[PDB]
C-alpha cells in the first residue's frame, strides 16, 4: 500500500494501510512518519473531511486515493 | 507612454514561476541552518488589496484566510490571497469544519485553472487590536512552521487602517523552542508577553508592468496634488529620523571596522536621493509657475 | 445609459494579474476569460469581484467549461453572500466574432450577461477598459448583434480607496535596471502634460472668441482675465530667500551623503589593495 498524504505546502507522505483498517491507523501512520499531534490534524478526501467514526470498509477509496492533510489554525 | 519599452519589462519576471527552481530550493532547505534566515516578504498589490478589503468587510468581527506564493533565497513572495468561510467572534476565530474543506477545494480548483503557486502563509485580522502575535497565533504559527516550514504570519488591522488612512500589515515568524536570542519601550510593549518568542519581517510590495500601466490611468485629478505637492514639508520628521538612524548605523559600522558599511551607504543614498527628488520637484514647479510674465 | 453599471478598482487588477501571470507562464501573450460577480439593485448593476474560468478549444471554437463554473459558483457563495453572476470578461482589442460566440454560449447561464473588455496591449491614451452590454435585439433574419457601449462608473469602497491609493503611490516596485530618476520625473511630466493640455484648450477657446467664429461670452472672458492676471504667483523677496535656503539645505544634504559613499568606495578599494597587493 502506497497511500499518498499531501500537505498544502507541497510535502509528500507515503503510508501503507489496508482499507478495512481504521482511520486511527492512518492517524498513527502519519504520527510515526512526521509527528503532528492527533488533536491538531485534519484530513480531507474528495473535498469532504472524514469523521473518525467511519470505518473505511464501505468507502469510496479503491486505490490511488490522495489525502489532503492540514493543521488546525486559530487566531486572536 | 512612448520612447520606452512595451514588451516584457524588468518588473514582470517577479510574476514568473519556475517549477525546477522551487523544487530545488525546497529540497535544499537552507532555512534550518541559520534560523534568522527570512527577513523580507514581498506581497503583490492584488494580495494586499484583497486582504485589506476582506479585513474591512468583516466589520468589528475577526476574519482569517490563507495566502499563496513561494520562497526564493532570503525572501518570501506572497502572490494571491483567498479568504475563508470562518465565523469568528470579536476576539477569537476558530475555522472549525468548513474552512479546511474550503482550503483543499480552492487549492485544487486554482491548480485546475493554472494557479501554479502553493500555500505560503496565513493571515488573521485584529479589529482595532493593533498588529502583534497573540498567544494563540504564536502557538498556531509554531504548529505550522514545525512541519510546513515555508510559512509566515501576516496580521492586518482593518479598523486602525481605515481610521488612520494607512495599511497596517505585519509579517512575523516564530523562533523554535528554547531560542532565546529616552528610548521608547514600544519595542517590547506593542508586542505581547511573547515578544521574545517571535520576530518581525521587512514587508515590501510589488506590482507588474500591466498593473502599473493600468493604474497610471486610474484617476485624472491627482495632478493638482502633484503640481502643488509641497514636498520636503510633509516628511521633514521622516528625514530627521532617517538621519538619526543613519548616524547610529554609521557609528556601528565605524565600531565594527576598527560589510556593515554597505547598508549604511545604502540608507544614506536613499535619504539623499529622496531629498534631491524633492528639490528637483520644487525647481520644476518654480520654472513652471513663477518664471512666467516677468 | 441602459443599465447603470458600477465598476470597482479590483476587477481590473484581477484581469491585469490574470493576463500577466498567464503571459509569463506561456511565454507569449494569450487571451484570458473569466466571470464577473456583483449585485442587481433595481435598474443598477454593480460588479465588485471576478474569478477565473476554464475554457477549452475545439478547432476554432472556444467552449466555456460548465461543471467547473458550477463548482466555483457553489464555492464562492460561502464567503460572499450577496454576490451573483453578472457577466464575463476577456482581454482583446476590437470586438471579434469569437467574443460574440462566447457571449451567446454564456447567455445560457444568466438572463442579461455583461461583457467587460480589457486592453492590455493598448497603443493610445484612450481608456483601455470598456464595459459592453449585449441585449438581444429584435432584428429578424440574421442576428445582427452589436454590443452597446456603456459608460461605466468607478464606485469604490473606502478600504478599496485606501488600497488603491497605496498601490498607486508605490515606487519600490522598480528601482532596478530603470533609474529612480526616470520614475520620479515621469509623474511630473504627466502632470505638466495634463496642465498644458488644459491651458491649451483654454487658449484655443479664447483665440476662437477673439476670432469671432463663436458667440461672445462676457463672463467666461472675464474669468479668463482673472485667471491670466495671476501667473506670477507670489514673486516676493521672502519667497526667493526661502527658496534659496531650501536649495542650500538640500545641497548640504547631498554633500553629506556623497561624502559617505566616497568613503565606502574608499574602504572597498583599500580592502582590495590590502589583500591583492599587500605582501602577506
Amino acid at each position: 500500500m502506497l497511500i499518498k498524504v499531501k500537505t498544502l505546502t507541497g510535502k509528500e507522505i507515503e503510508i501503507d494501510i489496508e482499507p478495512t483498517d481504521k482511520v486511527e491507523r492512518i492517524k498513527e501512520r502519519v504520527e510515526e512518519k512526521e509527528g503532528i499531534p492527533p488533536q491538531q490534524q485534519r484530513l480531507i478526501y474528495s473535498g469532504k473531511q472524514m469523521n473518525d467514526e467511519k470505518t473505511a470498509a464501505d468507502y469510496k477509496i479503491l486505490g490511488g486515493s490522495v489525502l489532503h492533510l492540514v493543521l488546525a489554525l486559530r487566531g486572536g | 507612454l512612448a520612447n520606452n519599452m512595451q514588451e516584457a519589462q524588468s518588473i514582470d519576471e517577479i510574476y514568473k514561476y519556475d517549477k525546477k527552481q522551487q523544487q530545488e530550493i525546497l529540497a535544499a532547505k537552507p532555512w534550518t541552518k541559520d534560523h534568522h534566515y527570512f527577513k523580507y516578504c514581498k506581497i503583490s498589490a492584488l494580495a494586499l488589496l484583497k486582504m485589506v478589503m476582506h479585513a474591512r468587510s468583516g466589520g468589528n468581527l475577526a476574519v482569517m484566510g490563507l495566502m499563496l506564493g513561494k520562497v526564493d533565497g532570503e525572501t518570501m513572495i506572497i502572490m494571491d490571497s483567498f479568504a475563508l468561510p470562518v465565523e469568528g467572534t470579536e476576539t477569537r476565530v476558530n475555522a472549525q469544519a468548513a474552512a479546511y474543506e474550503y482550503m483543499a477545494a480552492y487549492i485544487e480548483n486554482a491548480k485546475q485553472v493554472g494557479r501554479l503557486e502553493n500555500a505560503i502563509g496565513w493571515y488573521h485580522s485584529h479589529p482595532g487590536y493593533g498588529c502583534w502575535l497573540s498567544g494563540i497565533n504564536v502557538s498556531t504559527q509554531m504548529l505550522n512552521q514545525q512541519f510546513q516550514e515555508p510559512f509566515v504570519a501576516v496580521v492586518i488591522d482593518p479598523t486602525r487602517t481605515i481610521s488612520a488612512g494607512k495599511v497596517n500589515l505585519g509579517a512575523f515568524r516564530t523562533y523554535p523552542k528554547g531560542y532565546k536570542p529616552t528610548i521608547p519601550l514600544n519595542k517590547i510593549e506593542d508586542f505581547g508577553v511573547h515578544c521574545k518568542q517571535y520576530y518581525a519581517l521587512e514587508v515590501s510590495y510589488f506590482k507588474s508592468s500591466l498593473d502599473r500601466k493600468l493604474l497610471e490611468l486610474l484617476w485624472n485629478k491627482y495632478w493638482v496634488n502633484t503640481l502643488s505637492s509641497s514636498s520636503l514639508l510633509t516628511n521633514a520628521d521622516y528625514t530627521t529620523g532617517q538621519v538619526f538612524d543613519l548616524s547610529e548605523k554609521l557609528e556601528q559600522s565605524e565600531a565594527q571596522l576598527g560589510d556593515k558599511l554597505a547598508k549604511a551607504t545604502r540608507d544614506s543614498c536613499k535619504t539623499t536621493i529622496e531629498a534631491i527628488h524633492g528639490l528637483m520637484s520644487q525647481v520644476i514647479k518654480d520654472k513652471l509657475f513663477n518664471q512666467i510674465n516677468i | 445609459g441602459s443599465v447603470s453599471v458600477a465598476l470597482h478598482p479590483l476587477v481590473i487588477l484581477n484581469i491585469s494579474d490574470h493576463w500577466i501571470r498567464m503571459r509569463s507562464q506561456e511565454g507569449r501573450p494569450v487571451q484570458v476569460i473569466g466571470a464577473l460577480i456583483g449585485k442587481q439593485e433595481g435598474r443598477n448593476i454593480e460588479v465588485m469581484n471576478s474569478f477565473e474560468l476554464l475554457s477549452h478549444t475545439v478547432e476554432e471554437k472556444i467552449i466555456i467549461d460548465k461543471e467547473y463554473y458550477y463548482t466555483k459558483e457553489e464555492q464562492f457563495k460561502q464567503v460572499f453572500k450577496e454576490l451573483e453572476f453578472l457577466g464575463w470578461y476577456t482581454t482583446g482589442g476590437p470586438p471579434d466574432p469569437s467574443d460574440i460566440h462566447v457571449h451567446k454560449q454564456v447567455c445560457e447561464i444568466i438572463e442579461s450577461p455583461l461583457f467587460l473588455k480589457l486592453n492590455p496591449m493598448t497603443k493610445h491614451t484612450d481608456l483601455p477598459v470598456s464595459v459592453f452590454e449585449s441585449v438581444i435585439d429584435i432584428i429578424n433574419g440574421e442576428a445582427t448583434m452589436l454590443f452597446a457601449e456603456l459608460t461605466y462608473t468607478l464606485a469604490t469602497e473606502e478600504a478599496e480607496r485606501i488600497g488603491v491609493d497605496h498601490v498607486a503611490r508605490m515606487t519600490a516596485t522598480g528601482s532596478g535596471e530603470n533609474s529612480t530618476v526616470a520614475e520620479h520625473l515621469i509623474a511630473q511630466h504627466s502632470a505638466i502634460k495634463m496642465l498644458h493640455s488644459r491651458v491649451k484648450l483654454i487658449l484655443e477657446y479664447v483665440k476662437a472668441s477673439e476670432a469671432g467664429e463663436v458667440p461672445f461670452n462676457h463672463e467666461i472672458l472675464r474669468e479668463a482675465y482673472a485667471l491670466c492676471h495671476c501667473l506670477p504667483v507670489l514673486s516676493t523677496d521672502k519667497f526667493k530667500t526661502d527658496f534659496y535656503d531650501q536649495c542650500n539645505d538640500v545641497g548640504l544634504m547631498a554633500y553629506l551623503g556623497t561624502i559617505t559613499k566616497t568613503c565606502n568606495t574608499m574602504n572597498q578599494f583599500v580592502n582590495k589593495f590590502n589583500v591583492l597587493y599587500d605582501r602577506q
